[PDB]
C-alpha cells in the first residue's frame, strides 16, 4: 500500500 | 426514468472562464448520499474524472485541478453547475455529468454501500473547444494520382482540406456521385491553431484519362464552398 | 493517485465470440469497481456496478468478477453491438479514476496496407507551405507504425496521422500521414519516404519519391 489516497465517501460503509 | 443533460458554451478562449450546467430529471438531489459528478473526455482519449457533488453538498475535486475547478448545486432547481478557470486548449474535450446513487436504504436506514460503486446514469456529454483562433474557410489542394499512389489496376488520388477553423467540414465527390472507395479522415488540429483533413479515394488507373475527378468540400461557419478537380499531373499524360 | 491498468487495449472477435478484458489496481479498491461500455458518438453505458452486480436492464451476457486488485469484465457472446470501447472505473479512493479503454473490433484476416505518397502540389507550394502525404489503405489489424525520412534525417514533431473507424464493409483502417515542411525547407532536399511498419508486411515497406531526379 503506497500513497496517502483519501477515502471514498462510502468506503466505511458495508 | 433518469436523465441528465449538459448546457453550456461550444466555444471558450484560453484563461477564460468555462460554465457548465447539468440539469436533471427522475430524481432530486435531496436524495440521501445521491451524487453528480463530471467527467471529462478530450479527442480520442480515455475518460478522465473532474468532479462530485452530493446531496449533503460534501464535493471533491480531481487533484491536478482543485485549484480551478468549482462544483456547485442547486437542489431546488435539478441542477448542477461546474466552474472552471483560466482555461487553455488543453481542456478541449467533451464533458459529461452523471449520475451516482446514494447506498441502499430501507425505510431511511443506510444498510449497503454496493449500489454506490458506479455512476450510472450519464448525460449526452456537450463538446467544449478552448480556443483563440479566429473563424476562417479552409484552402484545398489536390492530392494527385501518380505511378506513386497506384496499385496494380488501381489508383489513389484526393483533397487535401487545409487551415480552417472551426469544425466541421463536409466532403464529398462528384456530387455524390461517388462514394465506393471514398475515405475521409477525421481532422486533426496543428500547431497553428487551425484544422486540416485529407479525403481520398481509390479509382481504376485505366479511368485517371477519362472520368473526372471532383471532390465539393464545405465549411459552413465561414461560409466557404470549394470545388476541386483532382487530375494527373504532366508527368503522367 | 490510485492507477488502473486495463489490457489488452485492443482486441479484435467475432459475433458470438466469448471474451474477457482485466482491469488492475495499484492496490486494493476492495469491491469499488464499475465497468461501462462506450459506442462511438454516445455516451458511457454502466454494464456492471460494484464489481460483478448487473445493471438494471443489462444483458445477462455480461458479467464482472474480482475484488481487491485483480478484475475481469466477461462477454459470454459477443453481439455486433457489443464492439465498442469499454472502461473500468474506481470508485474506493478520491479521485474516483478510469482504466485507458480497451477497444473491441470485429476481427477478419490480416491485411497488409497498401502505401501510397503524395508530393506537396505545386499549389500548395505557391503559398508558401508543403504537406507530404503518406497513406496507408485498407489493412487489419489497426496497428501501424509510420516514420518520415527527409535525405535519411529522421522527421519528429513535424508530422500528424489520422485513422479512419473501421470499415462496416471490409473490416479494414485506412491511415493518413501527414508531414509538413515550409517551401524553403522542402525545396532544400532530395527524397522524401515514409517506412511502414505492420503486422501484414514481412519487414518494414518504404514508399517515396525524389523530387531531385526528373
Amino acid at each position: 500500500e503506497q500513497e496517502l489516497l483519501e477515502l471514498d465517501k462510502w468506503a466505511s460503509l458495508w | 426514468r433518469i436523465t441528465l443533460k449538459e448546457s453550456g458554451p461550444p466555444l471558450v478562449k484560453p484563461t477564460q472562464t468555462l460554465t457548465l450546467t447539468c440539469s436533471f430529471s427522475g430524481f432530486s438531489l435531496s436524495d440521501f448520499g445521491v451524487g453528480v459528478g463530471w467527467i471529462r473526455q478530450p479527442p480520442g482519449k480515455a475518460l478522465e474524472w473532474l468532479a462530485i457533488i452530493y446531496s449533503d453538498d460534501d464535493k471533491r475535486y480531481s487533484p491536478s485541478l482543485n485549484t480551478r475547478l468549482t462544483i456547485t448545486k442547486d437542489t431546488s432547481k435539478n441542477q448542477v453547475v461546474l466552474v472552471m478557470t483560466r482555461v487553455s486548449p488543453v481542456d478541449t474535450a467533451t464533458y459529461f455529468c452523471a449520475h451516482r446513487r446514494g447506498p441502499t436504504t430501507l425505510f431511511g436506514v443506510p444498510i449497503a454501500r454496493g449500489p454506490v460503486n458506479a455512476m450510472d446514469v450519464w448525460g449526452q456529454g456537450i463538446t467544449v473547444t478552448i480556443s483563440s483562433t479566429s473563424t476562417k474557410g479552409p484552402s484545398v489542394f489536390p492530392l494527385a494520382p501518380s505511378s506513386k499512389s497506384t496499385s496494380g489496376g488501381t489508383a489513389a488520388l484526393g483533397c487535401l482540406v487545409k487551415d480552417y477553423f472551426p469544425e466541421p467540414v463536409t466532403v464529398s465527390w462528384n456530387s455524390g456521385a461517388l462514394t465506393s472507395g471514398v475515405h475521409t479522415f477525421p481532422a486533426v488540429l496543428q500547431s497553428s491553431g487551425l484544422y486540416s483533413l485529407s479525403s481520398v479515394v481509390t479509382v481504376p488507373s485505366s479511368s485517371l484519362g477519362t472520368q473526372t475527378y471532383i471532390c465539393n468540400v464545405n465549411h459552413k461557419p465561414s461560409n466557404t464552398k470549394v470545388d476541386k478537380k483532382v487530375e494527373p499531373k504532366s508527368c503522367d499524360k | 493517485a490510485l492507477q488502473l491498468t486495463q489490457s489488452p487495449s485492443s482486441l479484435s472477435a467475432s459475433v458470438g465470440d466469448r471474451i474477457t478484458i482485466t482491469c488492475r489496481a495499484s492496490q486494493g479498491v476492495t469491491s469499488a469497481l464499475a465497468w461501462y461500455r462506450q459506442k462511438p458518438g454516445s455516451p458511457p453505458q454502466l454494464l456492471i456496478y460494484d464489481a460483478s452486480s448487473l445493471e438494471s436492464g443489462v444483458p445477462s451476457r455480461f458479467s464482472g468478477s474480482g475484488s481487491g486488485t485483480e478484475f475481469t469484465l466477461t462477454i459470454s457472446t459477443l453481439r455486433p453491438e457489443d464492439f465498442a470501447t469499454y472502461y473500468c472505473q474506481q470508485l474506493h479512493f478520491y479521485p474516483h479514476t478510469f482504466g485507458g479503454g480497451t477497444r473491441v473490433d470485429v476481427r477478419r484476416t490480416v491485411a497488409a496496407p497498401s502505401v501510397f505518397i503524395f508530393p506537396p502540389s505545386d499549389e500548395q507550394l505557391k503559398s508558401g507551405t508543403a504537406s507530404v502525404v503518406c497513406l496507408l489503405n485498407n489493412f487489419y489489424p489497426r496497428e501501424a507504425k509510420v516514420q518520415w525520412k527527409v535525405d535519411n534525417a529522421l522527421q519528429s514533431g513535424n508530422s500528424q496521422e489520422s485513422v479512419t473507424e473501421q470499415d462496416s464493409k471490409d473490416s479494414t483502417y485506412s491511415l493518413s500521414s501527414t508531414l509538413t515542411l515550409s517551401k524553403a525547407d522542402y525545396e532544400k532536399h532530395k527524397v522524401y519516404a515514409c517506412e511502414v511498419t505492420h503486422q501484414g508486411l514481412s519487414s518494414p515497406v518504404t514508399k517515396s519519391f525524389n523530387r531531385g531526379e526528373c
